[PDB]
């Protein structure tokens, strides 16, 4: 359902949705489909199974993706329209933006029950898997699979986010948004009324939320970070009864795809700022342009 | 400071319902686990059931199950014992534990509760204590033994339950002191035995002593050993 929706707009000509607590229940299969082939090294050889499965999966979500498509190309061609007003009094284009932005969340939602077909099927992929599970002899079951999935899927992904400053990552995006006000300020004042005035405002504060969107997936980064790497040893170096097992790896896949999602997220939405910062700036150079003209 | 200050306790007709809480205060009650544990008249040190900080994951006794439910509000700090079909064999003082280990409880049991009395009007690993009742004389050294049906691995700690007062925590790993226990505590074992050595007895009485394996799910305890001076 919406309001757990995502825009991402890396590049100048690109537009993808993500509905949030799919990514997530995706994610957290994804991870109990490879715990529970990674228990034990008889069962390594079904990765390439197990691979091939998330492909077939990915897939089949993506075509009911691309039937929103055409509604989707509409919204691109709104938004270039306001990006550079070239060849065109502004609330009328710029109303055609919020309707057909709308028109879309509406589409998804039309296929909200298509999406969840290729759910369940990463579920009862994902059950049959982890209950085919089993140890020698349910007194000592081993932390095999968590000891090895979690140092390669995952170490990686924690590593990276440790070594960059995701704090200053959001300071310094923060002192974008504050100077553009300032430099809009002085030029809404210069000269008044402009079409392209109205463009600046929009993209500030379209930025403005994808900021928000930035600073609160971070936050989850910095807790899911502690509490993947406080949790991970307490369920590794040593064995378990089953029924324990079974539990600490569901609440490893839990954590693992709740960090996976608000980290895949922030990128594309740092990348999505930054690609909202370059037009930005277009912009802004073609007024001090157009205002030094009449002097 | 820590405080579990527990309520709902008192005199039940058989086979009807009464529910307990706990008031947590002095710490960071959504990290940690929650275990109640409960002691029946004169017998030892039963555990009733377990809560995941998150509130995801509850498990119990099997002697409850079907009757008991645990449950808690983070917000409020409050942990709570819903306790339904009541039988006689309910009857015990009702302690409210925090876990040593954040999220899961394990590892043993931080701080304790002073316990809430119910009086009702009518597998699993085995812990083994050795000596049951113990008389020594002030500086002696004593030594305890806990024998484990299933290998453990040094997950063993002992308890100290004065004269009708909760239970302290002594040794937690299988051989590590929590800080504020005196030097003279010690213990040491693995996989099924395990001992705790009171060098030079000191004049505070220390009541009977419990031990207690968190490797599987039901966390047993041993009997007591009542030391005596």
């Amino acid at each position: 359902i919406a309001n757990s929706i995502d825009i991402l707009q890396e590049k100048e000509g690109h537009l993808d949705f993500v509905i949030i607590p799919h990514y997530t229940f995706l994610d957290y299969y994804k991870h109990l489909s490879y715990n529970s082939i990674y228990h034990k090294s008889s069962t390594y050889g079904k990765y390439i199974a197990v691979d091939a499965f998330i492909k077939k999966i990915n897939e089949a979500y993506d075509k009911v993706k691309s039937k929103c498509n055409d509604i989707k190309n509409d919204l691109i061609a709104t938004i270039k329209k306001l990006e550079h007003p070239y060849d065109i009094a502004f609330k009328k284009m710029m109303d055609e933006y919020n309707t057909k932005k709308k028109k879309l969340i509406k589409c998804i939602k039309n296929h909200e029950n298509d999406f969840n077909k290729i759910c369940m099927d990463m579920k009862n992929y994902g059950t049959n898997l982890f209950e085919q599970l089993s140890c020698y002899n349910n007194n000592f079951c081993n932390t095999n699979g968590i000891r090895y999935h979690y140092d390669e899927y995952i170490h990686k992904l924690i590593l990276s986010v440790k070594s960059k400053n995701l704090n200053k990552d959001l300071s310094d995006m923060t002192n974008i948004l504050q100077q553009s006000e300032l430099l809009l300020t002085n030029l809404n004042k210069k000269m008044g009324s402009y079409i392209y005035i109205d463009t600046i405002k929009f993209i500030h504060k379209e930025m403005k939320h994808i900021f928000n969107r930035i600073e609160y997936h971070t936050k989850i980064i910095n807790d899911k970070t502690k509490i993947i790497q406080d949790k991970i040893k307490l369920n590794i170096w040593r064995t378990f009864q089953k029924d324990e097992l079974l539990k600490r790896i569901l609440d490893m896949s839990n954590e693992y795809s709740l960090f996976i999602t608000s980290d895949h997220l922030r990128q594309m939405l740092y990348n999505t700022f930054y690609s909202k910062e370059k037009h930005l700036n277009n912009i802004f150079h073609h007024l001090i342009y157009v205002l030094q003209m009449k002097f | 400071e820590v405080q579990l200050v527990e309520s709902g306790g008192g005199v039940v007709q058989p086979g009807r319902s009464l529910r307990l809480s706990c008031a947590a205060s002095g710490f960071a009650f959504s990290s940690y686990g929650m275990h109640w544990v409960r002691q029946a008249p004169g017998k030892g040190l039963e555990w009733v059931a377990l809560i995941w900080s998150d509130g995801s994951n509850k498990d119990y006794a099997d002697s409850v199950k079907g009757r008991f439910t645990i449950s808690r509000d983070n917000s409020k700090s409050t942990l709570s014992l819903q306790m339904n079909s009541l039988r006689a064999e309910d009857t015990a003082v009702y302690y409210c534990a925090r876990g040593k280990e954040e999220y899961y409880g394990s590892g043993g049991s931080d701080y304790w509760g002073q316990g809430t009395l119910i009086t009702v009007s009518s597998s699993d690993i085995v812990m083994t204590q050795s000596p049951s009742s113990l008389s020594a004389s002030v500086g002696d050294r004593v030594t305890i033994t806990c024998r484990a049906s299933q290998s453990i691995s040094s997950y063993l700690h002992w308890y100290q339950q004065k004269p009708g007062k909760a239970p302290k925590l002594l040794i937690y790993a299988a051989s590590s002191l929590q800080s504020g226990v005196p030097s003279r505590f010690s213990g040491s074992g693995s996989g099924t035995d395990f001992t705790l050595t009171i060098s030079s007895l000191q004049p505070a009485d220390f009541a009977t002593y419990y031990c207690q394996q968190s490797y599987s799910t039901p966390p047993t305890f041993g009997g007591g050993t009542k030391v005596e001076i």
